[PDB]
């Protein structure tokens, strides 16, 4: 059903831990490592805040998750002493990278889990000691290894085909890392009225308009309808929005330049943005 | 594990959350002879407590304390396991079968805490040994400051007050001031002492015994009276049993009418605690937090007959039996602790400064 | 959804103001230290408008420069305000005409004096104007904005008093007029033919 | 920067047009985010620029609605814990005992902003989670007006005890209505009055519980209107009363320091425009806010904990500096 | 036979010992149009109770009064029959429908104990004209001298306390009070008037709207506000629908608040009355004898929603609007009547001299 994330079972020291409240005792928090299949974990009050603080319950609240580092580990004894005064912001943020970035690569495991009907937990186990693991261990970098790998998976099959679980298996998790690992859908729209009321008014128009339209590249056809009279609409529905928007930036100077050239009438009603 | 006590008895709709346990009923007819839960230490202080075999609140915190530090010289550590945890783990259940028995004091529950605290402080690189040698001797300094000498403190402060020649009104069983009174009328204070008692404990007999033992002149009467004495009572002195952070004072149950009276009648209150039976927690009733004994002391044997022999045969009649009861700041004059003779609005200071 | 505009007549085309008229525009009168164009401006702006037209014809300088140093010409206000003076203006009909002609305006912007003192908020209105017209497909044109008072205020002179009589299931207006000195109002039969359902005069 | 003045720009214009946001934590959130950003995206070398920057920024809030105190108390937390972490990383009270006696800064007071964020978010459960303790079997609970503590409170004591809720509505917004509903859909057995009855139930009423908007120096409240009347009820008939009300809303202002402490609305409300001409002569007032006294108060209730009102000195002393009552 | 009224919406359980009719369900449904059961002038003034066309203890005193005489002049006696019993009998039966309408105030009562011991007066050898020409008399003598010339003498008493440059704050709506107001002004007092209303009936506009006709500078604010105007107020006046033996003063709902609040501000506090509303029954408190009024007054729409539209949906939902509540005689200073301004434990003395 759910097993530790990572091949590894006891975190080391110094290293930032997502945990998740519980309870709270005189000694300190109780949390639960959601990441090492729950495994329980103290937190020190002395070590709560850097100022002066009487209360654990005034940062405690029992059911809300955290980010502490990890200052003594017992694995004799499983006691595990964790803390909050030394994580930095910058660690926090990288540390909640890793995290999502897990709890993805559990979620695509699991899909395969459950449509491989492996109601046994040693099988799970298995499928995590020989699926997503193998990239770990290749990286040697663990957390974004496994998302790394998927990625290049949903980019080329060849790392997904390279695992040795099965034929079925192995379609299984093909299917869900390309429901998973491919959610790509953007659509970038933009408005500005382009006319000249000059000699040649509708042939400038014309003329402008197919010299922006000249600029859209492959993968990336910027598509001019004409919502109103005076004013058209661009549309370019194409991925990565960064280069988008310098795609539709360029072609709108394109535009006005073209507009200007002629002694013309070209505004821009609105920069692009997302649908 | 332990069972749960029984309630005795229907309850007033206004207390139903309360538990009502009966002396008859003790909860050691259901465990086993040669205690196998933990250490018999458990059920000498708890049949003691549910009999009412000792009933002042120093006396409990001194006896539970004395039970503890068997608890903890008997106590061994198990493999692969940290005391500094394990101790208050295993504690926890004394403290539910205690309460088991019956509902603990703010006493005890400051006791409780500085344990666990002292318990938590306790490094883990240390000996087993040196560790529990370290707590009984931190148990005994903690007896020792926070009872012993805070009585002498308090004593020394309370004897400025007492004049020559006037009359002070005492209320129940309480240790702190007959030792106060005992202690004045050895430095040659002369003066009377007016002793109210109430039913249905009636333990203000206790402390009429030790003033005459002290040789110190008294009177006697029931609480409804005292509207008919105080004329001529020039102090009133009480005990408490707690002091809340709002200032109010939670007590036995006729201490806030007494109050309120002599406040009808002019006459200042003041009222001696230990620093160590502050409690953080407050309220404003009686209501919230309360304890009801068992109803069947209220039976008396009028007569020849008993009114309430056949009780529980009416359907419509309920019995209730407080024994704690708050009195509001605003009739409280003093506070004589070790700090020295502060006003009840004080009392969240002291709190402030002791903490750390 | 197009950005909502207004426009804002800031001249009165009708000399009621004589001699106070003559040596200052109405617009810019003090009415509690503060010119009634700051009132009317701060209401626009309250009501969500993001941009604002003023024609200004009678004694414009003064109202620019007046204007120029207001809160709403900063450069942060969210308020934007286009400024535009002609002489040719007579009447508010020339003012729309010039509105036409220049097509400033979109869809649905707001028209009101410049001498207009409120704290409405008329996104409800505004709301109900926008579904009657995507229900009924650009019939309706018009959604005057009307406050309930008793006729004794004071605020009801006699020179702008008005009788309307509307049905009141749609708040359709189907009558409108003036009541200066007259002692009885007349209703044209046509108003009940219509709406056989009912009809309110108010 | 730009959009660190549109921010500052709209937040001082929702403050004093109308409301915004609808609950004060979100509003002390808001405005903790705004400091955040201040500190944060300007420049600034010593603690001193920093502190006349915010006390120029806290000026222009506090200016755009002196009704409202949250900004201002929390402006005034911020130059504390400022004046804290300058004091302990170059350094090291105003008492008898001190008269008797004579480069990553931004860092630790984002962190500090950040802890004040996370001991905000929780407040309300804070708060709730010690409503068993207060409340006992069949008592009978007075509440005026609308107040979301006060909701989770009765909402979180109902879980596990019945009681009776009388609510009684505070004309001429007659928000107590809602706790009419909303009480009604946890099933707490409530009534409804209107606020002109007080005293004449208030025999029958054991307890009282009631939030509030703003608490001073002294101990005493601004609170709805009527609180006052309520308050006075409860001491001519000795019943408790309690105040929930979080940590983050003690100003360090005195009551009559200053003046327009009431706020004064559109007399709209309280008498319609439809009367006409009886409005040309009558002079109307809608105060919003009355002023409750500190000896009328039994118990403070907050998310540390419960508190006596002449204790409230010291906790305001122990959240602000005496040098910046002023701002 | 008169049929019973049908109590509408679930009753707070500290008042399931009073009744609450809805103002929609009228008795006249179960009713014969030509009246037999009752006289046509009770059921008319039922009617106008159930309706709250007539809502001043005095109007509703007169109204009865007045309805009363137009039975008186109406009756016929049996034969085999005297005025005097059966008179009485045949009233009893007006008189409770009369409750049913609407629960009898302090003035009817009142009234109808004059009546009943003026009809049980009434000779057995009188004759029937003649015992009803003097039936209408008495009623007439008695309606003049306790309403008119009481509240002459009132004013006339009530214009000395008040005195020029004060402020005078009054609550809801009472023909006496208006009337002293006036009348003072009109004799050359000059002084500012703060009124007080409160939901739902908010009859103080009644009053305003007097005091401005009559040229009074005048002030309005609802209720909770009290506390902010009563530092600026100098003597407060209020107005009494009963006075009881204990010198409690049975009032409006407001009255005793009002009364408290200005006690905590060091404030004077007059009450003006006539004798005849003086009982001589006793309550300590608001709650063993009370008026439940129609619960649906208490909806009020804000913005664009009735908050209680559906109270009745929720279960555990009570509504609760009290009319009448007892104030205390320590809260109280003055008690003004004709026969001056007493103090306000002086009111069973005066029950004792008026019998």
């Amino acid at each position: 059903l759910s097993c530790r994330f990572y091949q590894h079972k006891f975190p080391e020291v110094e290293d930032v831990v997502m945990v998740n409240v519980r309870s709270i005792a005189e000694m300190g928090a109780y949390v639960s490592l959601l990441e090492y299949n729950n495994i329980e974990g103290m937190i020190l009050l002395s070590e709560l805040s850097r100022r002066r603080i009487r209360s654990i319950n005034k940062l405690i609240r029992i059911g809300r998750n955290e980010c502490v580092v990890v200052i003594r580990v017992d694995k004799e004894k499983g006691y595990i002493d964790l803390s909050k005064r030394r994580v930095s912001p910058e660690e926090a943020i990288k540390c909640e990278d890793k995290f999502t970035k897990s709890k993805t690569v559990y979620s695509i495991l699991r899909h395969v889990a459950e449509v491989l009907e492996y109601t046994k937990d040693e099988q799970l186990e298995s499928l995590f000691q020989r699926t997503a693991w193998v990239f770990d261990d290749k990286y040697k970098r663990p957390g974004y290894g496994a998302y790394d790998a998927f990625k290049h998976a949903v980019s080329d099959p060849s790392i997904l085909d390279s695992l040795d679980l099965n034929e079925d298996e192995r379609e299984v998790l093909i299917n869900n890392i390309n429901r998973r690992l491919t959610p790509q859908a953007v659509k970038i729209r933009a408005d500005i009225e382009v006319a000249c009321y000059g000699y040649e008014g509708i042939d400038a128009v014309k003329e402008a308009l197919r010299a922006g339209l000249n600029c859209s590249t492959e993968n990336m056809p910027i598509k001019i309808n004409l919502i109103a009279p005076p004013r058209y609409v661009m549309t370019t529905t194409t991925l990565e929005r960064t280069e988008g928007l310098s795609v539709l930036s360029q072609a709108m100077a394109v535009i006005k330049e073209k507009i200007e050239e002629k002694r013309g009438v070209f505004n821009v009603q609105m920069e692009p943005k997302v649908v | 594990q332990v069972p749960t006590r029984k309630d005795y008895g229907s309850k007033v709709s206004l207390f139903s959350h309360l538990p009502q346990y009966s002396r008859q009923n003790s909860l050691t007819q259901f465990m086993s002879i040669p205690s196998s839960v933990i250490h018999p230490a458990m059920v000498r202080l708890g049949l003691q407590y549910s009999q009412g075999l000792v009933s002042g609140s120093n006396a409990r915190c001194i006896a539970l304390l004395r039970a503890l530090q068997q608890v903890i010289q008997d106590y061994t550590t198990p493999p692969n396991e940290e005391l500094s945890r394990d101790l208050v783990n295993k504690l926890k259940p004394y403290m539910s079968f205690l309460t088991q028995c019956r509902p603990l004091s703010a006493s005890m529950h400051n006791a409780i805490k500085f344990l666990n605290k002292e318990i938590t402080s306790v490094g883990s690189s240390k000996r087993e040994e040196e560790a529990k040698s370290e707590l009984r001797a931190a148990i005994d300094r903690y007896v020792q400051e926070k009872i012993v000498l805070a009585a002498q403190a308090i004593s020394r402060f309370a004897y400025q007050k007492i004049s020559n020649g006037d009359v002070i009104l005492v209320y129940g069983c309480s240790s702190l001031v007959s030792r106060i009174l005992q202690e004045a009328w050895t430095e040659g204070r002369r003066f009377r002492v007016v002793v109210v008692d109430s039913r249905p404990w009636l333990e203000g007999r206790h402390t009429l015994r030790s003033l005459v033992h002290a040789g110190v002149p008294a009177s006697y009467l029931l609480i409804p009276a005292a509207s008919y004495v105080l004329p001529e009572v020039s102090k009133v002195l009480l005990g408490a049993h707690a002091l809340l952070a709002n200032g109010s004072v939670m007590s036995r149950v006729g201490t806030a009418q007494l109050a309120l009276v002599a406040r009808a009648h002019n006459v200042p209150v003041l009222v001696c605690c230990e620093t160590y039976k502050f409690c953080e927690r407050v309220q404003t009733d009686a209501f919230v937090s309360n304890e009801l004994d068992d109803p069947d002391d209220l039976q008396c044997k009028r007569g020849e007959h008993v009114a309430l022999a056949n009780w529980q045969n009416h359907a419509s009649l309920r019995l209730l039996n407080l024994v704690y009861d708050v009195t509001p700041p605003e009739l409280v004059d003093l506070v004589i602790t070790e700090l020295g003779m502060i006003p009840c609005s004080s009392v969240p200071v002291v709190l402030r400064v002791k903490s750390s | 959804p197009p950005p909502l505009q207004a426009v804002l007549v800031a001249d009165s085309f009708d000399r009621r103001f004589f001699p106070i008229s003559k040596d200052q525009p109405r617009v810019l009168l003090p009415l509690a230290n503060v010119a009634l164009i700051d009132y009317t401006l701060e209401f626009l702006t309250a009501t969500g408008v993001q941009e604002t037209f003023v024609f200004c014809c009678w004694k414009a300088a003064q109202i620019k420069e007046h204007l120029l140093k207001s809160k709403w010409c900063r450069p942060t206000s969210l308020n934007v305000v286009r400024i535009i003076t002609s002489e040719l203006y007579r009447s508010l009909g020339d003012v729309l005409r010039d509105v036409d002609a220049k097509a400033l305006v979109r869809s649905d912007f707001l028209l009101v004096y410049g001498d207009v003192i409120s704290n409405i908020n008329i996104t409800r209105a505004l709301e109900e104007h926008r579904l009657r017209r995507k229900l009924e497909k650009n019939v309706s044109v018009m959604t005057m904005i009307f406050k309930e008072s008793s006729p004794s205020h004071p605020t009801r002179c006699h020179e702008d008093n008005v009788v309307v009589a509307v049905d009141s299931t749609t708040n359709r207006v189907l009558h409108f007029q003036k009541t200066q000195g007259l002692r009885r109002f007349a209703f044209p039969l046509s108003l009940f033919q219509g709406s056989s359902d009912g009809v309110e005069v108010r | 920067g730009s959009e660190l003045s549109e921010r500052i720009e709209s937040f001082v214009e929702t403050l004093k047009r109308g409301g915004g946001p609808r609950s004060s934590e979100e509003m002390a959130r808001e405005t903790l985010g705004l400091l955040r950003q201040i500190i944060t995206d300007h420049r600034w070398s010593n603690a001193g620029e920093l502190m006349e920057l915010i006390r120029r920024e806290g000026r222009r809030m506090t200016a755009a609605q002196p009704s409202e105190t949250t900004v201002g108390n929390m402006v005034r937390r911020v130059l504390k814990i400022i004046r804290e972490e300058y004091g302990r990383l170059h350094g090291r009270q105003e008492s008898l005992h001190k008269l008797l006696t004579s480069a990553q800064l931004q860092s630790n007071i984002i962190e500090a902003i950040n802890e004040l964020l996370v001991e905000l978010e929780g407040t309300m459960e804070n708060i709730a989670a010690q409503a068993l303790e207060h409340i006992h079997s069949n008592e009978v609970i007075m509440t005026i007006g609308f107040s979301r503590t006060v909701e989770a409170f009765l909402k979180e004591a109902a879980r596990k005890r019945k009681f009776h809720v009388i609510v009684a509505e505070c004309a001429p917004f007659c928000q107590g209505h809602e706790m009419a509903v909303n009480l009604s859909k946890a099933g707490i057995e409530t009534t409804v009055m209107t606020d002109a009855a007080i005293f004449a139930v208030m025999s029958r009423v054991n307890k009282v519980i009631i939030g509030t908007k703003t608490i001073l120096a002294n101990g005493a409240l601004r609170a709805v209107t009527g609180t006052h009347t309520l308050a006075l009820a409860a001491k001519h008939h000795s019943t408790p009363l309690i105040v929930c009300a979080p940590m983050f809303k003690l100003s360090p202002q005195f009551p009559n320091e200053e003046d327009s402490f009431h706020k004064f609305v559109a007399p709209e409300e309280v008498l319609p425009f439809t009367e006409g001409d009886i409005l040309e002569k009558v002079s109307v007032h809608c105060p919003v806010f009355d002023y409750v006294p500190p000896e009328l108060i039994t118990l403070f209730i907050s998310n540390i904990g419960g508190n006596a009102p002449s204790y409230i000195y010291r906790l305001m002393s122990e959240l602000y500096h005496p040098d910046d009552h002023v701002l």
